[PDB]
RNA sequence: UUGGAUAAGGUGCCUAAAUAUUCGCUCAUGAGAUCCCAUAAAAGGUGUUGGUUCAUAUGAACUAGCCCUGAAAAUGGAUGGCGCUAAAGCGGA
């Protein structure tokens, strides 16, 4: 027996807690050898420990970690509780969740940071030059406005 | 001049209590433990002496 | 600690931890302006804290109390004392470090307009479980005869309006800048623009 | 691989027996699984247990084999029941505790912490008598029952354990514990 | 550590509720009550379309559960207050000297006089927003009333304290002013 | 003497090294805090944490962890100090 217009209400009820640790939360590892890495919560072991799995796109193998070490993201993918890594890989690729994450603010900023880190001196200089050019233009526009 | 119901009511507050055998605290008539820290919350409760 | 002078907004911080953080920095060699020290927190209940402070007060020097433990009871002064406790203040270096610390109640004549940093290692939000009793230092001080609490609060309130006003202007400026950038991304060169886009800006 | 996380309790199958004598040429062998931090420790534990149970001391027996048991499905959550004998400062007790974990070894690691923490029972004073996986129809302990619930979900109320790089003691903005 | 524990408090009909960050505010026929709960960790969530509000606690020992229940009870009380004022019916009992119970200052401040005959006045001001009426029906009693269950009760307690006699045998001297019936209107 | 790498011990600051990680326990209206060591007990506790044995999701009885009471002395005052409660406490890893 369907709802009709209560559906809308349910959709737009601001909950305090979104991002529940559950099967198929995206998860950004904060602490350890794996950090800045993404990885999905496959199972949950106990109130504090979770089994994570970067399905082989990401660097991180199936293993148990403390929930403390995780940073749950807005992204989810529906998966069967039992799901082994191959299946996870299949699903995530199909659903394009990683792309979505990248598009999202945090992911974007992460990738920008990575780019900055990996830059050559020249590339840094190029960016500086560009900024200078922009500043010039910007300054001119400000002057015009004033 | 204390009509019986009123008297009863009064008693309910002033008289039908338990008392800690240790620190003398006034307790509700149905209490098991003293509630006061200095006794170390004893189980040794007695009825408030009537008349 | 490579800046000239860190201003620390002491609101929401846990007294001792904050003090500890300050002390090391001071030792290293770093002026620190602990600002808004009325709002520092202590991890006990209020009553417990008061009791501790009462006990402290009680320890004067029997013989001649002009000397002996000075019971400085402005929150800032308390903070300062705490900081001192964690410094080798009987040396020269320690003394210097101590001197480097300035503490204030509310925020005054430069430290309104300086950036205010926060020590998140010593933040009450991150360091006490929410079912634990804490206590605002200012209140504690008041309880133990500081008096100038209400006045301070009033001053803070006054300052907040000013800050808000400033913030509006700042926001507007930011918006304008953004607009200009949007306009003037189109007017550069293509390749340069592309490069800029690639690295975030 | 993560070495900050590990607890290096392994399980060892030990088999040993009394040295044969002219009077008892074919003695009994005894085996056990033993939870120990390394192989030598395991051996020692085995010897101790032999001493306790049978007349058998390390000097008049011989270890036949020490195997090391690695968990077969080290990434499947299981519900482990354990039965301990421990010594308090006042006396000696049995207890049965349950741990949801990924391996026997992990469970035992948990257990040692718990006994240390909850009872001040140090590793010396404990003897694990049996650990066995309890299928969830027979789980008696409420803190394990809860986990076994159907479509389990919960928020992340833990605080960030930032890497020591990005732990900086001066912050621009008052961080937020809410997150989302 | 119980993963989730909940409670459901059914809002009545003519009540305008509005929680935010545990700062619950309820309005209705009698009074607008506001009463913060931002000392226990709890994501009290509102359902405005249906009735009811859900108090929910993630993790936490029995303490937390207890707190949750308390919160729920408080909410219920608040709702009741806004629908229908709480009416603490306080009967004053005297042996010899009748107690003069003079209400003043817009039915706040009740001056009690001639308690055990001492020719001295006991002032007992009511809390914010809590009327103190005297009897229409019977002779002796005193209605204390006004929305916030906490405040009316407190007022009543204060009144009682103002009376209660000092160094004598209190079993013999039953004189005072006691809460007979906690009710609504 | 130079360099190394340890011991006992430590690693919030004083104080060189962890506001490390990881799992518990503990809130104390005179917490606790590390061999000798600079004190605490019998007895209690519907404090909370596990258990054990019993009965019909409640009622019992126990049991031992931490905590509380028991716990009062004279200059002012000492886990060494500051302080610490998502510990910088207690027990582990
Ligand atoms: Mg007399
Ligand atoms: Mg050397
Ligand atoms: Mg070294
Ligand atoms: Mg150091
Ligand atoms: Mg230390």
């Amino acid at each position: 027996v369907e709802l009709t217009e209560e559906e809308l209400y349910i959709s737009k009820k601001n909950l305090l807690f979104k991002r529940f640790v559950e099967p198929g939360r995206l998860c950004l590892i904060e602490y350890g050898p794996y950090a800045g890495k993404l990885c999905f919560i496959v199972d949950i072991v106990t109130i504090t420990r979770v089994i994570v799995d970067g399905a082989f796109i990401t660097g991180v193998p199936r293993m148990v970690i403390p929930l403390k070490r995780l940073k749950l993201l807005k992204e989810r993918i529906k998966i069967n509780k039992n799901c082994k890594s191959g299946f996870l890989r299949k699903t995530v690729n199909s659903t394009k969740v990683l792309e979505e994450f990248n598009n999202s603010k945090l992911g974007k900023k992460m990738i920008i940071k990575k780019k900055r880190d990996e830059a050559t001196d020249f590339e840094r200089f190029q960016v500086y030059f560009a900024k200078r050019e922009l500043k010039k233009k910007m300054t001119t526009i400000k002057n015009k406005k004033n | 001049a204390i009509e019986p119901s009123l008297a009863q009511l009064a008693q309910k507050y002033n008289c039908q209590k338990l008392i800690c055998r240790k620190c003398y605290a006034r307790l509700h008539p149905r209490a098991t433990n003293c509630r006061n820290k200095k006794c170390g919350r004893t189980n040794q409760l007695r009825p408030k002496k009537k008349l | 600690m490579y800046k000239k002078e860190y201003v620390i907004d002491c609101k929401g911080h846990l007294l001792g931890r904050l003090a500890s953080l300050i002390a090391k920095e001071l030792l290293n060699g770093q002026r620190i302006v602990a600002v808004r020290c009325e709002d520092i927190n202590i991890s006990g209940s209020l009553y417990r804290n008061k009791l501790k402070y009462q006990e402290f007060l009680r320890l004067r020097t029997n013989t001649n109390p002009k000397k002996g433990p000075l019971h400085l009871r402005e929150p800032s002064k308390i903070l300062w004392r705490c900081v001192r406790g964690m410094l080798p203040h009987k040396t020269y270096k320690g003394q210097l470090a101590l001197k480097k610390l300035k503490v204030c109640v509310g925020m005054p004549y430069p430290y309104d307009k300086k950036k205010k940093y926060v020590l998140p290692s010593a933040l009450r939000a991150f360091r006490l479980k929410k079912h634990r009793r804490y206590c605002r230092l200012g209140t504690l001080s008041s309880r133990v005869g500081w008096n100038y609490d209400t006045l301070v609060k009033k001053n803070e309130v006054l300052r907040k309006q000013v800050s808000k006003a400033y913030y509006k202007k700042k926001v507007n400026n930011l918006n304008e800048k953004k607009e200009i950038k949007t306009e003037a991304l189109n007017l550069i060169n293509p390749e340069q623009r592309q490069v800029l886009e690639n690295f975030g800006y | 691989i993560d070495n900050s996380l590990n607890t290096n309790i392994h399980q060892y199958h030990i088999v040993g027996r009394a040295i044969p004598t002219a009077k008892d040429k074919n003695p009994n062998v005894y085996r056990m699984c033993i939870f120990a931090k390394n192989d030598t420790n395991a051996k020692s534990r085995f010897w101790y247990f032999m001493k306790k149970i049978n007349k058998l001391k390390k000097s008049n027996g011989e270890l036949l084999a020490c195997e090391q048991i690695k968990e077969r499905f080290p990434l499947r959550v299981k519900n482990y029941g354990v039965l301990l004998r421990y010594d308090s400062r006042t006396g000696t007790h049995n207890m049965y505790k349950e741990f949801r974990d990924t391996t026997k070894e992990g469970a035992i690691a948990q257990l040692y912490s718990e006994m240390a923490g909850r009872h001040r029972a140090r590793a010396s004073s404990i003897n694990i008598i049996r650990i066995s996986e309890i299928s969830s129809s027979l789980v008696r302990r409420p803190h394990i029952k809860q986990l076994l619930k159907r479509r389990l979900r919960f928020p992340a109320l833990h605080l960030p354990t930032l890497q020591k790089e990005y732990r900086k003691k001066f912050a621009s903005k008052r961080p937020s514990t809410y997150r989302m | 550590k119980t993963i989730v524990s909940t409670q459901k408090v059914l809002i009545p009909e003519g009540v305008k509720v509005a929680i935010n960050a545990r700062k619950v505010t309820v309005s209705g026929k009698y009074g607008t009550l506001r009463r913060s709960f931002r000392h226990l960790p709890i994501d009290i969530r509102l359902n405005k379309l249906k009735k009811y509000i859900k108090v929910v606690m993630w993790f936490g020992v029995p303490d937390s559960l207890a707190c949750i229940r308390t919160v729920c009870t408080h909410l219920k009380n608040m709702f009741t207050g806004v629908t229908k004022k709480f009416l603490y019916k306080m009967r004053l009992v005297h042996a010899h000297f009748p107690i003069n119970s003079n209400i003043v200052d817009n039915n706040t401040r009740i001056e009690i006089r001639n308690y055990l005959g001492e020719k001295s006045v006991r002032f007992v001001k009511a809390l914010p927003g809590v009327v103190i009426e005297k009897s229409p029906n019977v002779k002796d009693e005193i209605y204390v009333s006004g929305a916030d269950i906490e405040n009316v009760s407190l007022t009543a307690a204060l009144i009682h304290q103002s009376v209660l006699c000092r160094n004598k045998d209190i079993r013999k001297f039953l004189d005072g002013i006691y809460v007979s019936e906690v009710t609504t209107v």
